[PDB]
């Protein structure tokens, strides 16, 4: 009922990296604190990182197992923007704003970061544990890819969003904004092709299926709320942050047609500002009563 | 979570093995007592609301001046004094989130259901007190609820029309076309839903003054007119509803039809726009008979006859459209275009079907014209005649385009009331008064055709809820019985006050001279059969009350005779979405969908049990889904034999049923009478 | 292959380093001896022709009438005793495949260019035999070339309008809405092209009558007229083609160039509207300045102001607008704007570029109105007033709508034969006759305009090949000083010729004691300053042509005074496309394109060289792709301050300047008084 | 050296059918014969069911065992451009030319046909035998590809480029002639990955891999001629394609670094007939002239 038009959504949301030119960044990332680009470039990486595993194995894994050639199509498609188009992107705002040897120890640092693997790994280990034409185990993943297109990316994309409420950092904003923006349908589709699965199951197996979405979320929502104060506390906005992550949270579950987890909260001005039956012939007689 | 849509949600915990229907009593109480209560404006006098009401731009002081406040006053003590109560939550629910007055931010109420009902029996008195006390004892016994439009905007002073339901005639031209374009623009701009007839225009490859294959066809008047009601989107309220009707003998009816596929192109599928087909019974012919039939270029028979395809009879005239040479056609396979009919109302539920000829047959009003298409809930069925729109400079020639004002009875009240006389009587006074009242500045055919036939439309509902709660099943013959009992006192009431309103003004509509009405050939089934119950149950339920016998009807055909008949169309079932919920009742006479309905608003969901559902008549609720399609269709032909107008026939059909089902449904359709049909509803 | 066309493309097979430039004219040579002799309907005498013609409906009779056949037959005398022949073989394909008569199956030609010459002739006489013949000398020597329409449709029965540009005002209503779309059909169904103005709607998220957030803004009036363009296409053949117009400081301006986005959706594109900019000189201040514009929501300036946004002066009631509590602004970033609209441009060539402020400095009818749009080609600035169509019921005020009819001078045979004054007088004759002989009966301002500004448009072609021909190069000072001379010339001439028109009917245009010329002012740099060429070489091609000084414009200042002006708008400078070949001229007065012109016509291809392209001219026919657009900006500039109306000017880009560039060049046309910006071009 | 210039030549090949109104070839499509449109209809559902399995499975299975986040993009998007592209586009022109009963048929008479099934068969066994870390299974899949990519799709080009070159078909012929376009390109990168497999072995293992390829394009090609036969027969052009395939099995070899293989013939003449703006910021002294 829906893969054509996301394919359509999808296809005509197209876009590449040389289109924003980023140099004018520098006219206001010179004037930010230590903190600031600090907590920027950690949070970059992170999202960078996160999204190589998306385009490497997340996207190519889901596209693998499931069956129907428009599905395939459509994950092909955004596989695609993964791998040449947002990687691309991430690192065109680095090579912007910092030195080669400055982009190599951030990296070094994100990688080695406790709050980053664990959801990393996590993710992860779901993709690696689909088996062939087992739909239960193909579900599981589709709903660790949602919570990270839907949710884990947030923590994250709160910063770029916060700097571009303000006016700053404009250029790499409007790039972050488009991947969100491919992120968020991302995230919708497959949470439509895990409901697909869902729907399939016995009301044990969904009852089951739910403990499984809301234990993992569980999970990764308290390795966020340290990952969040790891970042923001230094430049003091853990709190708001918190806030976006459960709102984010809420869409996840949504997505994989669950209902939300969280109280409704508001959020950050400035971040908002950034933001067939079947034919047969009639053969005589039935027009005789 | 409100405590009310918690004790909504406790119908559904089953206890000793039965649901909770008396929660929904706990649910509309714990509703009004918790919020209705806290959020209604209160005043000390009722003198002091209404001066609120009138110098805030809340009401118009025009209909108010007519009585001293003293009547007001009186009429507010009927209304209170009845001390009505919603029975179910969703009544009260649906009342004071659609019809109440609400402040002009939205946050307060400031009219109560009785507050409405007045001020509703007041603007439709027009300055008489024991006129407006009888409407308030009508309306709030629930025995007649108006249309959505009336009950919404009557007194009003920020209001749209109080009709909602307009055709309009298109002409083959640009002017015309551009015209027709302008009046649905306005008309969905005062938030009612336009039909357009697109038989006459020409078809796609036809030839615009001696350029030969230059017309796109009624498609790109399709487009043109999606898009207008698109944009006369009533103020980014509601979206814009409208509906276009072709013949089935018109060239472009498979173009026509492809506007619905699923996979249509975008420069071929329009969304806004309702499709229906009209079907002569020729086309039903041909098709039995499996013989090739012939779609014709409308303007090939208008240069030919000099008169359009759709205003002839093709029953006459179809042997000769193909033996002429002149006029230009394509062959078709009937049988397919019924499949293919069949195949778009399963998957999408469009188009809607109108027998021309079942309509016509016992049309009151041919010598005005014929009837050619319906409205978008496909029960008006009124002639019409095509407008001539000139340039700028010149003088139009307006003709009639319909448009009818809608009124319910509640069979249900009506019947326990035993008031079907004193209901109907009331009921077309009010709309009498509506359709007077009514004045559209940008429609002129519209305008004309209200002025000069006063087609009023009074509906009923609550058929299958009276039904359920008197242990009558839908399909038996007894409630046939009933609904041909009913809807002839109905009808002879109908006509009775139609009559004395001639009487008491004078003056008939427009042509009446020449209807069956003025000949007596409208009477003769009357004058000829008896309609008493055939069945002791049923003609139990009309104890106490006079069913017109045949000398009755000898009666009332003498005294149309001697002084005329005030209007040309008097009854029409429309679906009456909404306002059931207000009455307690089920939606027109359809039988119902679901025993209980379960929807959603806001985040809270709600359940809202069949009114008058319980364990005794628990099976006599029975589904619409579960209901054998040829039963229901001996109904509502049963009802369409005492309406003159059509009915608004929803098809409720199984995923099982194939498109072989559709089809032999709707053929004893067209064998049993029926005029229209509505929507294919698949579950 | 055809023999014309293989003897064509033998002129890009190099022999001894050179194109073969004479191949074009055995080309054309056997076109003619090969298809055009044999196809064309010879007659026994040119009354037998006349008769055939008047018969079968492809005359007109009443023109053909005021003449005696004597008359007529020395009128064809004098078009074929110049014994024309075309130079190229594109002329003659262009002129039989676009212009010339053919039979009703499109089988044969009945007119060769003598004839269709002598047709237009007679009509343009209106009568007069010496007239006729002075018409005929006039385009039989292309010194002069009307218009598509003029030239395609004069004499003929069933023709279209004689004029295509056509300018509407839309008002603020759903009434006027509803006309304008209504009109825009009409006169898309002539043929004509339609441009709107959309300023004086009102923003989305306006009130319509106190529910606020409903109006949809002018990007849904936007799709209202996209499909009813795409509706009247007229046959698909020339599909409708309409402009829309959007002042800068609007609030849906952003919404308004997101319609031209290639990302955009198909809910909001549109594809066969082309869209205009407006832009005041205090967006310009703005950017430059770098400070925050405000865009402003129309219908609260209008509720607070009493006008509308676009009939006040953004210079002086900006900051007024930005003070005013009660009118609605948006803040916007003015260079991001300027940014956006430059990519725009170079994506897909719009929007159109009108600077206000350049047009309205030097507009000679401020009183009747400022201009605030142009016309398709965006070289059309009049004066307009919006209508205000009314109910059906009530009367509407008209307002005027603007409408020119189009002919070109050809520069290099006007220069040639010493003709300027006489070809301006005849030019604006004829003119003046098809704006008196047009008369649109479905477009009530459009026609009350014609009648009372009496509005022509005389433009200019072959600018660049008549200085390519005479060793200038486009971008040299000379060649502006040429196009200064020339222009001053025109405009003389043509002030003259309106004079006179005035004296002889002893009637002026309406509202024309308020104009520049009553009061003397427009003249004031043509008494002051004078335009004789400043160079020797110039000065000699004006050899033998008396060039008007400071005392004859003082004279003619004085007569203008005395006797009034006929025309309120006589000079603007329109694209020419097609008529550009048959006249063999490069288009309007803008620098070519390609050297040589390769095209595939069906399925075969043909190559056109520029008129008089050679190899001691090579490099004088410099593309405009690899000249400065800061010295095309400089003579269309010398140009414009001559032209009264606005020039078509496009913009010619390379692949590898940035939008930076685009920029640069809209600022520095506006700085040098440039009016509007047609298309950016890129190669 | 390469893996750049082809990502930058990948995207800026990007398309959509969408992007070429089909309508135009309406009248000449209804002018052919009903064995030419049979043949036309037959072949471009041949070339549907390749650019299926390339993209579903031959390019994403190739992406996932070569090493290198640019290769894996570059791979990635020629994955994406097989099946929601290519394959897509060729729906389009079924679409707008054929009734859904013929179009439904076409697709029916591709199961069955035993030709397409065997060359399917042939191509995605290979795809499906690579073996992670084994260099020699990949470069099997690799031939396997350049073989679709550069010679099996031939047999099917022919025909809408023999339409083109007489001016027949032409908007179908503009689509045929950006996806011929796309597979040239593709068809050398994959080339190119293949030779870097083979030049890491030795002699004999280096004979063998000859052997390999040349015993495979022989089997193909056998498959290929009675394909070719049973479909252009009854529009005598069987002959004339033959020399088509032939002419581009040699540049399938080529992009392997193999010499050709087959004699160099006379292909017909009309098939050889048949063959942003970037954004700068204005600055203040840009306002002034
Ligand atoms: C009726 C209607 C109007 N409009 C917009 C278009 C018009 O420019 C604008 C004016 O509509 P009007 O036709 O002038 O509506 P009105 O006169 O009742 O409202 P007002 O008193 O404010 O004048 O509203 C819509 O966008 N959608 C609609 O459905
Ligand atoms: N007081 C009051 N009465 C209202 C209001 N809305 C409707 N009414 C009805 C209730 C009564 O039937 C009627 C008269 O009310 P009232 O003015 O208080 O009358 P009274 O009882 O003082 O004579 O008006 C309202 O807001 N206030
Ligand atoms: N004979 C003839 N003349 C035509 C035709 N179309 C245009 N003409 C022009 C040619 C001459 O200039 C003019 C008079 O031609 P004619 O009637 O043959 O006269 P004449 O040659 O006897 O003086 O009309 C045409 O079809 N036939
Ligand atoms: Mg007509
Ligand atoms: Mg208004
Ligand atoms: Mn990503
Ligand atoms: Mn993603
Ligand atoms: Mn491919
Ligand atoms: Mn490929």
């Amino acid at each position: 009922d829906f893969t054509q038009m996301f394919y359509n959504q999808n296809v005509k949301q197209f876009w590449l990296p040389e289109e924003i030119a980023l140099n004018g960044d520098l006219l206001t990332w010179k004037y930010l604190g230590k903190n600031e680009q600090d907590t920027y470039m950690k949070v970059l990486a992170g999202l960078t990182l996160l999204d190589t595993e998306q385009g490497n194995t997340g996207m190519p894994i889901v596209a693998e197992h499931v069956d129907g050639h428009q599905r395939k199509a459509v994950l092909n498609f955004m596989a695609m923007m993964e791998n040449a188009v947002h990687a691309k992107s991430y690192s065109n705002i680095f090579m912007t704003l910092a030195p080669t040897e400055t982009i190599n120890e951030v990296f070094e640092w994100v990688k080695q970061n406790k709050y980053l693997q664990k959801k990393a790994q996590m993710i992860v280990g779901l993709y690696k544990a689909i088996q062939k034409d087992d739909e239960i185990s193909l579900f599981k993943a589709m709903v660790a890819s949602v919570y990270l297109e839907s949710f884990l990316f947030y923590s994250g994309f709160y910063y770029p969003l916060y700097f571009y409420g303000q006016g700053k950092l404009m250029q790499s904003g409007e790039i972050i904004n488009l991947i969100l923006r491919d992120e968020a349908i991302h995230g919708v589709y497959v949470g439509l092709l895990a409901q697909e699965i869902y729907n399939k199951q016995t009301e044990e197996k969904k009852a089951e299926l739910r403990e499984f979405a809301i234990d993992l979320l569980n999970q990764l929502y308290e390795n966020e709320l340290e990952y969040t104060e790891d970042l923001y506390d230094q430049v003091g906005l853990s709190h708001d942050v918190k806030k976006f992550i459960r709102y984010n949270a809420n869409k996840a579950l949504m997505n994989l047609g669950f209902d939300p987890y969280f109280e409704e909260e508001d959020i950050n001005p400035i971040v908002l500002n950034g933001l067939k039956a079947t034919v047969e012939p009639l053969k005589d007689d039935d027009f005789y009563f | 979570v409100p405590k009310w849509i918690q004790l909504n949600n406790e119908i559904m915990i089953q206890k000793d093995g039965k649901f909770q229907f008396d929660k929904d009593k706990e649910a509309v109480h714990s509703y009004f007592v918790d919020y209705i209560n806290q959020n209604t404006v209160f005043f000390h006098n009722l003198k002091e609301k209404l001066d609120y009401l009138v110098e805030n731009q809340y009401y118009e002081e025009e209909f108010l001046s007519l009585y001293s406040f003293e009547d007001i006053k009186e009429v507010f003590k009927t209304a209170y004094a009845k001390k009505f109560r919603f029975p179910s939550f969703m009544s009260a629910f649906k009342f004071y989130n659609d019809y109440a007055l609400k402040t002009n931010d939205k946050k307060k109420i400031l009219e109560r259901y009785e507050d409405r009902i007045s001020i509703v029996a007041l603007f439709f008195a027009n300055g008489d007190t024991e006129k407006a006390k009888e409407y308030v004892n009508l309306m709030i016994n629930q025995e007649y609820q108006p249309s959505t439009p009336t009950f919404l905007n009557a007194g009003r002073k920020r209001r749209g029309e109080l009709v909602s339901c307009f055709l309009l005639e298109v002409n083959d031209s640009l002017n015309d076309i551009s015209r027709a374009i302008d009046i649905s623009m306005q008309l969905s701009k005062l938030g009612g839903g336009v039909s357009l007839n697109l038989s006459k225009l020409r078809a796609k490859g036809e030839a615009i003054k001696d350029v030969e294959n230059a017309t796109k066809g009624v498609v790109g008047v399709m487009k043109l007119l999606d898009n207008a009601f698109r944009y006369a989107d009533q103020m980014g309220q509601r979206q814009g509803s409208g509906a276009a009707y072709l013949n089935i003998f018109h060239r472009d009816i498979n173009d026509f039809l492809d506007t619905k596929k699923i996979s249509a192109d975008e420069d071929v599928r329009v969304k806004t726009l309702s499709i229906g087909v009209v079907i002569p019974d020729k086309f039903v012919e041909l098709a039995r008979e499996d013989k090739a039939a012939y779609v014709f270029y409308p303007h090939t028979i208008y240069k030919e006859y000099g008169q359009h395809m759709d205003e002839m009879d093709m029953n006459e005239m179809y042997d000769k459209f193909v033996d002429n040479p002149r006029v230009k056609k394509e062959k078709i396979n009937p049988r397919k275009l019924l499949e293919k009919l069949a195949m778009l109302r399963s998957e999408s539920g469009y188009p809607y079907i109108m027998f021309q000829d079942n309509v016509n047959k016992v049309h009151a009003n041919n010598h005005i014209s014929k009837v050619k298409f319906s409205n978008l809930c496909s029960e008006v069925l009124q002639a019409s005649q095509v407008s001539s729109y000139t340039d700028y400079d010149e003088e139009d020639e307006i003709g009639l385009d319909i448009s009818c004002n809608l009124g319910s009875l509640n069979i249900l009240n009506v019947m326990e009331h035993k008031s079907i006389e004193k209901t109907v009587k009331l009921a077309t006074d009010s709309l009498t008064h509506v359709s007077e009242t009514t004045d559209i500045r940008n429609a002129p055919a519209v305008r004309r055709a209200n002025k000069a036939m006063k087609s009023i439309g009074l509906g009923a509902m609550n058929l299958h809820g009276y039904l359920a709660q008197n242990g009558i099943a839908y399909e038996s013959p007894e409630a046939r019985d009933f609904a041909n009992t009913f809807f002839m006192m109905v009808n002879f009431y109908s006509i009775q006050r139609s009559a004395e309103i001639a009487k008491e003004k004078g003056e008939t509509f427009d042509q009446y001279e020449g209807s069956t009405y003025a000949t007596g050939e409208y009477f003769d089934k009357y004058v000829s059969t008896d309609f008493s119950p055939k069945y002791e149950k049923i003609a139990n339920l009309f104890e106490g009350m006079h069913i017109p016998t045949t000398e009755d009807w000898k009666k009332l055909k003498a005294f149309v005779a001697e002084h005329g008949m005030y209007h040309s169309y008097r009854l029409c079932i429309a679906p009456t979405g909404s306002i059931s919920y207000v009455q307690s009742s089920t939606a027109s006479v359809m039988p119902i969908m679901e025993r209980i309905e379960e929807r959603t608003y806001g985040n809270s969901k709600t359940y809202y049990p069949m009114p008058g559902l319980a364990s005794n008549n628990w099976f006599f609720y029975k589904e619409a889904y579960d209901m054998d399609m040829f039963k229901v269709v001996d109904m509502i032909a049963t009802i369409q034999q005492h309406i003159d107008q059509g009915i608004s026939f929803t098809l409720f059909l199984k995923d099982t049923m194939t498109t072989r089902d559709l089809n032999r449904i709707d053929l004893y359709a067209h064998h049993r009478g029926i005029k229209t049909i509505y929507y294919a509803r698949t579950k």
